């Protein structure tokens, strides 16, 4: 039979710039008697897609050289066109390299979004020119991403056809780095987070503080940071963040407890709005084709603002299908991110110290699952999301055809508390691969029935692709069930699922 | 066939005539790259990958197998 | 001040051999005018412990120099002999690098014990002469342990004052390897694990496969697969096994069932200590000094052996204080282990594939706690147990002194279903330090209270030496935490834990 | 004092002295070692550890700081 030579890949649009949106889709086609391996694609983006694809389809012949194993015929390209992940380098820094590992493991899996949280509460480790000294609540000297760190990441990922968006997360999860310019600009950072005293609670988590909203002079230092990092970073994205903002924080500011008093019918609500009123603007503003991405908080939480425009992308992360269809509902595009499926950071208990409620030498109540004994273990989003579970979500159920138009795509976030360098690619791989396939080509076969089954050795198989092309993922199951399969199923009965 | 390369396409059939060999190396040929040969390049690291691994299949498809039955 | 040149170290007597119970304490001596850091040992294995102490204490004086901050005195030894972690090796292959690497954070928290799970039903990856053959079910011809590969690992754990303990699971845990030698010896091996069909199951977990405890040959070869490695491992202490016998898997020997046949007054029970008085004296017959451990079980499980000899060490990982309690009553030595605090591989769900049990898409009851909101998500013993409830284990409460004196300390085990390279360090590190001063000096300060809080810095830190060293531990908090002491603490009242 | 050994020694007493400077190389002095120079290996990988380490502690303990209080008007 005939040997192959030759992969042509014509292109029809080498216009095409890496934005939201871009055409993915790609032919590729190997036939028994030509020695050309054929692809088309609609644009250069679609184009690296066959290629992954096709790296996974040449093996060895067992013999020193290699082979496709049949021919073949394959036509692709994603079901939804914002497919990632999100880094935190807020708690944590991650290095460059643990950074590229990432966009790697993305590449082969076809993610296209890395969503990166680059600075929290915790630590602003990102180089900003026009503030020098935020950097100096960076961890350390050599945990700082320089303007050039960033220039080789949004580099390193656009050759691999992936887009970076950034996430400077305000008003909430705001202490470090701004107030080092400022330190009446963030409120509330010097008070105790008090969930020992939960009336007197000023953050869901240690390291609390937030951007005082009202102090006028607020707005001139997130403008000019925004500015600077809208910059550096191409992608029209920009996520501002608006998770979790809380309201006894502001009681630290004496410029909101004033704007309260000064006319008293206000609430919180107002108060949300009055950021989303002034930030927003300023956001929208940077360029024309800039689209903003928030946390969906701010228009759903408790303290939502009373209107935030049907503009900005809301990100969803509670409730599952009842925040997303509520969300669509009201016209928002939505990229879901529901913790109950696809959050890689719950189940690994609790970070807080001092905490005597593992403190239990024998089960409190057999009956059901607590705290130590079947329950939680200190982590709010338990259990840990398996490789099956983030699988199967369906995300588009009960969803109308209309609101299911508004979800443009998905986020597994690894949030970064117990993670950096040491765990962050064994925590993302190779669980964000079965996202990966599930927003790319869904979880459903031909039949309209789910795969989850038929996925089992196709994601046995990718970890040991990744774990050879340098993507430390972690083990799934014991080698055994790989060389027999379906050993390891719990059900026999294949349509169990 | 032993391959299952993830995420599963939207549409791939595979043919029955046997495998085809790589001659060589596989040779890219386009006229329709970027300015900054964006294709190029990423065959390169595609086709380094490909060769370095000489890879095997770890895990493949087949039918859950033929166990014996508890016995009466 | 004075400038130190020197360490000087006594050993009492240079001979007393790496064994169960050697004498491990050491002193460490600093003074104003002396030049000498001063050791004393009973043993070479104390003065290896004042080394690991020493290199903690000396740090950078933030000019190119090093300094030790104060004179000390030190006084230590450890609380109990065995403190240990358990690597599985049979379900998934770790390397010896990565062997070396945990042996590496064994010694810089003062571990003695690496009890290795060599098999399971899942693979066998140890070379065996007598039987080149087993190796065949090892999960590739790279992922073997060689009789020189086992050499360097104990000599490597020898020239860290830890003890290697080793671990070939039987009677059940047992398929792969035993049944090249001969098929026969093995029963149920090509049965269905049945867990979808629970009254038929013949394992806890897939692969199953037990020893036919009955067979005439089982004996030989477990006698001759026993005595090679025996051989090779120079501890006194081995492990057995004897975990999660399970009944249904016999059904698919014809042995076993004819032989419940002939007197159909025989019982599960029975057929345990069938096994127990067979094995045992094969083990028992190595050596005069070998001792044995096994997994609780055989004396305590639902279908136990009538009378288990209360000369062997009985390792608990069910029930935590309970367990010990009826154990420690009863006569046995024990190993604690209890998995509500001290299992590692905990809080990853499950491993069993087509599992229906994920695919719940909203909360079937908000009010409790159930498999995807608020359980365990197929993790049996979930949650993941973090490093406080770790070092929180009381595991001598509500005991008798003499109930108390028969713990010889404890050991964190590793299950390896989720386990290999890529995660083998993070998942010991650094929580294994939790338990290492648990079984070390304990978790009471001077006063009795609970230090939990104390310990905090202490293994934040430790944890970014073990990385310094090559330990690839797992973060426990952002850094933030560390660079501000207790602002990450729950209650800032300090005797919040008791 | 910064180091924060684990296990925490059973017994550990410091001075108030100042510090003590190690003079270039610590030098090790015995002649109670096994014969197969064990004590003698350990301490060679224990000080070229040291000295490759140059240990700065990462976290130390303090006293909790004083976070201000939540205003009632
Ligand atoms: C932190 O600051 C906020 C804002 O100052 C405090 O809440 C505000 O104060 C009181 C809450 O008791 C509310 O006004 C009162 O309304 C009742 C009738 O509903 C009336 O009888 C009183 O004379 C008074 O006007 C007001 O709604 C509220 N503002 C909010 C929620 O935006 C809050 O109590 C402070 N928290 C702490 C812990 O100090
Ligand atoms: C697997 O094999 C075992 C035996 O090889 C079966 O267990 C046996 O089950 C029978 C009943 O099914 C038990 O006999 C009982 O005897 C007492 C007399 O006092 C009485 O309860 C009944 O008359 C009953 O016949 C027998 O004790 C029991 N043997 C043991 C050792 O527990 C088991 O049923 C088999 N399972 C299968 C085929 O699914
Ligand atoms: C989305 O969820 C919110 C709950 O926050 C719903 O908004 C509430 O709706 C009722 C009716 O207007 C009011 O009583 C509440 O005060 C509303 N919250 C506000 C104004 O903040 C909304 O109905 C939901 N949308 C759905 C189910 O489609
Ligand atoms: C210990 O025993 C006391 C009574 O002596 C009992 O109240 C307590 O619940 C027991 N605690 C545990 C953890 O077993
Ligand atoms: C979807 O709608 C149907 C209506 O009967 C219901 O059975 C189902 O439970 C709904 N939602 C979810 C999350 O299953
Ligand atoms: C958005 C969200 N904001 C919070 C994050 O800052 C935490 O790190 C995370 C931990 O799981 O929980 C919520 S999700
Ligand atoms: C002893 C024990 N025997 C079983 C082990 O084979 C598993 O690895 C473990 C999974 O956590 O569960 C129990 S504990
Ligand atoms: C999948 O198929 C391969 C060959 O392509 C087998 O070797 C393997 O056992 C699995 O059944
Ligand atoms: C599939 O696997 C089962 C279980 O070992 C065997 O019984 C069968 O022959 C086939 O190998
Ligand atoms: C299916 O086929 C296998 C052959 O491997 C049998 O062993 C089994 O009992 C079942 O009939
Ligand atoms: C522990 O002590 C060190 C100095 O040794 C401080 O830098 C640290 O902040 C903490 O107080
Ligand atoms: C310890 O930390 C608190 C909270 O930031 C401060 O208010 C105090 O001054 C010290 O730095
Ligand atoms: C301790 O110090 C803090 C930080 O300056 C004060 O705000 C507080 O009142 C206490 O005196
Ligand atoms: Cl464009
Ligand atoms: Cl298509
Ligand atoms: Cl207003
Ligand atoms: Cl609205
Ligand atoms: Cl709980
Ligand atoms: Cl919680
Ligand atoms: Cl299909
Ligand atoms: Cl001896
Ligand atoms: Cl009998
Ligand atoms: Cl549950
Ligand atoms: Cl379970």
């Amino acid at each position: 039979s005939n040997s192959l030579q030759y992969v042509n890949v014509q292109v029809k649009d080498i216009e095409a710039d890496l934005q939201h949106g871009v055409d993915e889709s790609y032919t590729l086609d190997v036939e028994e008697d030509s020695d050309t391996i054929t692809i088309n694609a609609e644009t250069v983006w679609g184009a690296l897609h066959a290629f992954t694809t096709l790296q996974q389809l040449v093996i060895s012949d067992g013999h020193g050289g290699l082979i496709i194993e049949e021919p073949v015929n394959i036509k692709d390209s994603p079901l939804y066109p914002y497919r990632g992940i999100m880094l935190d380098t807020g708690r944590n820094f991650v290095s460059l390299p643990k950074i590229f590992e990432q966009l790697e493991g993305m590449s082969l899996s076809k993610l296209n979004v890395l969503h990166w949280h680059i600075d929290d509460a915790q630590s602003w480790p990102i180089w900003v020119d026009v503030y020098p000294e935020m950097v100096k609540d960076a961890y350390s000297p050599h945990e700082i991403y320089s303007r050039n760190d960033v220039r080789n990441i949004v580099n390193y990922a656009r050759a691999r056809g992936i887009r970076v968006i950034p996430e400077i997360d305000m008003p909430s999860h705001s202490s470090s780095g701004w107030k080092q310019v400022d330190p009446e600009m963030v409120t509330c950072t010097d008070s105790w987070w008090s969930n020992d005293d939960w009336p007197l609670h000023t953050a869901v988590e240690p390291n609390p503080g937030q951007l005082d909203i009202i102090y006028n002079k607020t707005y001139e230092v997130v403008g000019n940071v925004y500015k600077e990092l809208s910059d550096i970073f191409p992608d029209h994205w920009f996520h501002v963040g608006g998770d979790e903002i809380q309201p006894n924080c502001f009681n630290f500011s004496t410029h909101v407890t004033k704007w309260f008093a000064e006319d008293p019918s206000r609430t919180y609500h107002d108060l949300a709005q009055y950021w989303v009123d002034h930030a927003v603007p300023i956001f929208q503003n940077y360029s024309q084709e800039r689209r903003l991405v928030m946390w969906e908080d701010i228009a759903l939480s408790a303290d939502n603002a009373h209107d935030v425009p049907k503009n900005i992308v809301m990100q969803s992360w509670n409730n599952g299908l009842e925040y997303i269809s509520n969300l669509t509902a009201r016209g928002y595009d939505v990229i879901v991110s529901s913790s109950d499926f696809l959050y890689l950071d719950c189940g690994h208990g609790g970070f807080v110290t001092n905490d005597p409620r593992y403190n239990v030498m024998a089960n409190p109540d057999a009956n059901t699952p607590n705290f130590n004994y079947g329950g939680n273990g200190g982590s709010w989003c338990a259990p840990y999301k398996t490789w099956q579970r983030i699988y199967d979500y369906d995300f588009t159920l009960n969803l109308t055809e209309t609101q299911a138009k508004h979800i443009i795509g998905a986020t597994a976030p690894l949030w970064g508390e117990q993670v950096d360098d040491i765990n962050v690619s064994s925590m993302f791989w190779p669980r964000a691969a079965a996202l990966a396939e599930l927003v790319w080509s869904g979880n459903r076969d031909a039949n309209g029935n789910k795969r989850t089954t038929e996925m089992t050795q196709r994601i046995l198989n990718f970890r040991e692709y990744l774990v050879a092309n340098g993507v430390q993922a972690q083990a799934l199951v014991p080698k055994y069930c790989l060389q027999h399969p379906h050993a390891c199923d719990l059900y026999r009965n294949q349509a169990a699922i | 066939v032993g391959v299952n390369p993830l995420p599963a396409p939207r549409e791939i059939s595979w043919g029955s005539s046997g495998p085809k060999s790589i001659a060589g190396e596989l040779q890219l040929r386009t006229d329709s790259d970027s300015a900054d040969g964006i294709v190029a390049d990423a065959w390169n690291r595609a086709w380094e990958t490909i060769v370095a691994l000489r890879w095997v299949p770890a895990a493949t498809e087949a039918p859950i197998s033929s166990f014996e039955p508890f016995p009466t």
